[PDB]
RNA sequence: GGUACCUACCAAUCGUAGCGUGUCGACCAGCUGCGAAACACGCAGCUGGCACUGGCGCUGUAGGUAC
């Protein structure tokens, strides 16, 4: 490829009203043919800025674009709740066009302890020859959490998949799910199944368990 | 008034071919350069191709140079992206975009195109097995119990999950899909609901996997 | 003689016998405004080249023609 657009930062957590600045560096000159887009999860991008400083019609005035040589800066003065999203820069000075890596702007809030739930496998799945035990960490902040599985007391490892949701639009919290998959026989062979969660909002690791 | 609706996505094998269409309304494509961008799952935007007005000149990214072909039908007001010799790096949501007018939003992409998913894999389409995640019988965590549905072993993306056929939306969390060791997707859709009203209320999860044309309605119930 | 004109006036150097002059335009590149317009095409303008166009000013020498 021809020109490279290196974007920074890759992400950040900002309170409402905070000013945020994202910077894209072109590997070589691109004149002022730079654009900035905002993208929400599961949605198409929207033109925020064009020509390295001009505002697109309909875009609020807290979004600004500036240029200094080969450096371009998108500035959100006084970040608002509807502004959390992934921002991308683009160079259209020459083909092929180049996009930045993107900057994911998420909202910062007070820490919320997760709500831990455990779900045993259903009889249908057991009949199918497999068992999936699910641990659910509901509505917590920050995103970082630790979850460990224990059958009997053997610290499990290498048999659990993890997924996490995007920041909630209403309360800005996160939700996470761990899934431990065993065979029918393997699942019958042990009694107690437990999920241990450590998080900044929990003074002590919380355990949620059941008996087959 | 200006809309860009594309179609043609789906699943295709490595080395296979596939064409995407992008119908435009509210403006004539012949008077604007039209671009194809793409975004791999959980990745950044990747410019793919472009076609200029009045000359028809075509430009391509290095990753797809020689394999993709952009074209346009003015009588149908539609752009087209042919993709040949597809690799596993070509799987992504493909967006059709229209470059703005020179004297307003110069070279900026106003008005993008919803999107269409293209999956490149040798795995075969399979519908999900839907199991229930029953409410915790032990206590109920302060008047709010949690239930859910487990959508396992399906391919390709996507699936859609609703609760009570759209009647229930509060406190719903449908988690992103993850590739299991088997090569298929799996996720869970959970909900938190008043425990006191658990027995009285009925909770059903509606899973739809259009690729395999499978639709499942699963009860939960405390047992 | 005079005036006007015709022809010729080494090579190199755009050209000229020589000196000076680089254009209403052509051509090569680059830039800008505009045409629904990044390239290409079109219209208008600018900058640099070039000398296709061999014009214009001045000054001749030889021969010759005509008043
Ligand atoms: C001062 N210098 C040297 C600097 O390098 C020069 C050299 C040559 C030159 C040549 C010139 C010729 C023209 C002009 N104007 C010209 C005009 C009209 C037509 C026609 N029909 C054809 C041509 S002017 C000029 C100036
Ligand atoms: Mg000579
Ligand atoms: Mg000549």
């Amino acid at each position: 490829s021809d020109i490279q657009m290196t974007q920074s930062p890759s992400s950040l957590s900002a309170s409402v009203g905070d000013r945020v600045t994202i910077t894209c560096r072109a590997s070589q000159s691109v004149s002022s043919a730079v654009a900035w887009y905002q993208q929400k999860p599961g949605k198409a991008p929207k033109l925020l800025i064009y020509s390295a400083s001009s505002l697109y019609s309909g875009v609020p005035s807290r979004f600004s674009g500036s240029r200094s040589g080969t450096d371009f800066t998108l500035t959100i003065s006084s970040l608002q709740p509807e502004d959390f999203a992934t921002y991308y820069c683009q160079q259209s000075y020459s083909f092929p066009s180049t996009f930045g890596q993107g900057t994911k702007v998420e909202i910062k809030r007070t820490v919320a302890a997760p709500s831990v739930f455990i779900f045993p496998p259903s009889d249908e799945q057991l009949k199918s020859g497999t068992a999936s035990v699910v641990c659910l960490l509901n509505n917590f902040y920050p995103r970082e959490a630790k979850v460990q599985w224990k059958v009997d007391n053997a610290l499990q490892s290498g048999n659990s998949q993890e997924s996490v949701t995007e920041q909630d639009s209403k309360d800005s919290t996160y939700s996470l799910s761990s899934t431990l998959t065993l065979s029918k026989a393997d699942y019958e062979k042990h009694k107690v199944y437990a999920c241990e969660v450590t998080h900044q909002g929990l003074s002590s690791p919380v355990t949620k368990s059941f008996n087959r | 008034e200006v809309q860009l609706v594309e179609s043609g996505g789906g699943l295709v094998q490595p080395g296979g071919s596939l064409r995407l269409s992008c119908a435009a309304s509210g403006f004539y494509i012949s008077y604007s350069s039209i671009h194809w961008v793409r975004q791999a799952p959980g990745k950044g935007l990747e410019w793919v191709a472009s076609i200029s007005p009045y000359s028809g000149s075509t430009y391509y990214a290095d990753s797809v140079k020689g394999r993709f072909t952009i074209s346009a039908d003015t009588s149908k007001n539609t752009a087209y992206l042919q993709m040949n010799s597809l690799r596993a790096e070509d799987t992504a949501v493909y967006y059709c975009a229209r470059q703005g007018y020179r004297r307003r939003s110069g070279r900026g992409f106003d008005y993008w195109g919803q999107g269409t998913l293209v999956t490149v894999s040798s795995a075969s389409t399979k519908g999900p097995s839907v199991f229930p995640l029953a409410p915790s019988s032990k206590s109920t965590s302060g008047g709010t119990a949690a239930l859910g549905c487990l959508v396992k072993d399906y391919f390709p993306e996507p699936v859609t999950v609703s609760w009570n056929s759209g009647a229930l939306t509060s406190g719903v969390h449908t988690f992103p899909a993850v590739l299991q060791s088997s090569g298929l997707y799996s996720l869970s859709s959970v909900v938190t609901v008043p425990s006191s009203s658990l027995g009285t209320q009925t909770y059903l999860c509606n899973v739809n996997h259009k690729p395999s044309n499978t639709k499942v309605d699963k009860k939960v119930e405390p047992k």
